[PDB]
């Protein structure tokens, strides 16, 4: 194959639906292991200030027992077959999945339906998980990146439910009752909002029969989603006891289904990423990475394209000592401007190659493919094939990158989060002025 | 706070207000703060009735 025949030879995601509206999607291989999961259109952005944290609490109680499998029994079953049960929650999505052997798919599927359908939500377990969730909140406080991105979401989407954190404030953790959680599950764990994905040695017809045997009870065939205003704003938490400062800056980027995402991702690949444990250092094609390695300006920087249904965070996060924040801002915004006005074809080619490599390398293993299927059916209503992603990347050039980075970056108000010894984090007006060029 | 955006613009506003007062003087009462006797050429023989500095 020539990577054009290899893309054309990738197995096809097969999608069906139950009468209740539960979608069933699978990518089959010849591997002897599979990943099967449920992805739900439920998150913190669906929570208000009183219920905020309920979804994380329900994820916490997910494996602690159902009416059929009390307490540890479920875990025992999973552990007794060599399978791995995992879960996660975001501001928009929730997922419960099993990594099992291909011959364990029936039981795995059964284990999932029970988990999403019949969680006990027992009050004793609710108190134990209350204690656990409080300790995990204090554990999350120690992670400067998690805090700085929660801050970025809180100031960018202030007044909206997208500013909410996934876990909610600790006061809600202490106040959430069983009635709160049962209401959350009854309003958000619905078949039309769920996707049963499976990647690996899984036949779609057999998975569909399993879903019709285990999920057909679910809601047949309503509060959901209001848009979230973006705000140019800054939140600076100064703690000079912290050794390194974290700075996250983002403009309003596109939502999930916007084609602008493909050129913008290309542009982010042009800026790239860095940390001080890199081989390439000063020789890196990314200008910011080479300046950061030559001057030791930062410990790391990453570009990001966070997407929600209708908006997102397009920007960069960097970590540096107190005396270099300013420099890190100057060279980062400059790169943004250099892309808006003078993108240049060869680095667009490099960024396109980086994006194709990221997309292909990410989908390695049954679990990434299962997540791709579930999250893709939630965000696009479809699994976009890699051949299509390649078609969209192939139609990117320096004119396209210049135009889209102009549309999203140039002369736009960013949202800014600073955490730590951030006295040298530039004043908001100085950053905002760094978002345009007078020469241009 | 950094000097540039805040006190450059504030100092520019202050300079414009100062220019307003100065130009009101120059264009509407040029001789308000001066003395008519300096429109008379110096006469070492005659002294002014009042000799005040500025
Ligand atoms: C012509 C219009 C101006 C223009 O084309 O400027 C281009 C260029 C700035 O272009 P840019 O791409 O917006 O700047 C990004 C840089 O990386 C510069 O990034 P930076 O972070 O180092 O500086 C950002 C900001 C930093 O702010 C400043 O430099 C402060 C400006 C003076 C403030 C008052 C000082 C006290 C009086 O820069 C400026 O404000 C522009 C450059 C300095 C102009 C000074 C004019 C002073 C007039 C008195 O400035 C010059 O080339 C200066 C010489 C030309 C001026 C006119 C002759
Ligand atoms: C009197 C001259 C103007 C003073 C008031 C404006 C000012 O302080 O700066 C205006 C202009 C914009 O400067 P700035 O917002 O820092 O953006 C630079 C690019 N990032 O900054 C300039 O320096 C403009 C220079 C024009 C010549």
């Amino acid at each position: 194959a020539t990577y054009a025949q290899a893309l054309q030879s990738v197995p096809e995601t097969q999608v069906s639906q139950l009468d209740n509206g539960l979608r069933v999607a699978s990518e089959q291989s010849s591997q002897p292991t599979c990943t099967v999961g449920v992805w739900i259109d439920a998150g913190s952005r669906y929570e208000n200030e009183k219920n905020n944290g309920a979804g994380y609490f329900v994820e916490h109680l997910a494996f602690k027992g159902t009416k059929n499998r009390p307490g540890s029994a479920l875990e025992k079953e999973v552990e007794s077959m060599g399978a791995h049960l995992n879960a996660y929650s975001t501001r928009e999505h929730t997922a419960y999945y099993i990594k099992a052997l291909s011959k364990d798919l029936p039981k795995a599927v059964e284990l999932l339906a029970d988990i999403v359908q019949n969680c006990s939500l027992e009050d004793s377990q609710i108190e134990k998980e209350r204690d656990v969730i409080l300790q995990e909140l204090q554990e999350n406080d120690s992670s400067m990146r998690d805090v700085v991105f929660d801050y970025l979401h809180a100031t960018a989407f202030q007044g909206t439910p997208l500013a909410q954190s996934v876990e909610g404030p600790s006061e809600n953790v202490r106040k959430l009752s069983r009635a709160d959680l049962t209401e959350y599950v009854s309003q958000h764990y619905k078949a039309p909002r769920m996707v049963l994905a499976a990647a690996g040695g899984v036949e779609h017809r057999q998975l569909l029969d399993l879903a019709q045997k285990h999920f057909s009870s679910l809601s047949g065939t309503v509060p959901a989603f209001t848009p979230c205003r973006f705000t140019g704003s800054e939140i600076r938490h100064r703690d000079d006891a912290l050794p390194l400062a974290h700075v996250a800056i983002a403009v309003e980027g596109p939502g999930w289904a916007n084609p602008d995402n493909v050129p913008l991702q290309v542009a982010n690949a042009i800026i790239g990423h860095y940390d001080s444990t890199y081989g390439g250092g000063t020789h890196m094609s990314s200008t910011l990475a080479s300046v950061a390695a030559t001057r030791k300006l930062c410990q790391s920087f990453q570009t990001f394209n966070i997407c929600y249904a209708e908006t997102g965070l397009l920007g960069a996060h960097f970590v540096c000592d107190n005396m270099s924040i300013d420099d890190m801002m100057f060279f980062l915004q400059g790169q943004w401007m250099r892309l808006c006005t003078s993108a240049t074809e060869s680095e667009v080619v490099r960024g396109k190659n980086i994006l194709r490599n990221a997309l292909v390398s990410h989908l390695d293993g049954t679990t990434p493919v299962c997540e791709d299927i579930g999250r893709s059916l939630l965000t696009y209503g479809r699994r976009i094939p890699l051949a299509e992603w390649e078609s969209r990347i192939a139609e990117v050039d320096a004119s396209v990158v210049r135009e889209v980075c102009s549309k999203y970056f140039y002369d736009q108000c960013p949202a800014v989060a600073g955490l730590g010894p951030i006295e040298q984090l530039p004043d908001y007006n100085r950053i905002r002025s760094g978002m345009f060029w007078l020469r241009f | 706070i950094p000097f540039h955006p805040y006190y450059t613009i504030k100092d520019i506003l202050g300079a414009l207000f100062m220019m307003l007062i100065l130009l009101i003087l120059v264009l509407f009462s040029p001789d308000l703060l001066g003395d008519p006797d300096n429109y008379t050429p110096a006469n070492p023989l005659n002294t002014p009735p009042h000799i005040k500095p500025e």
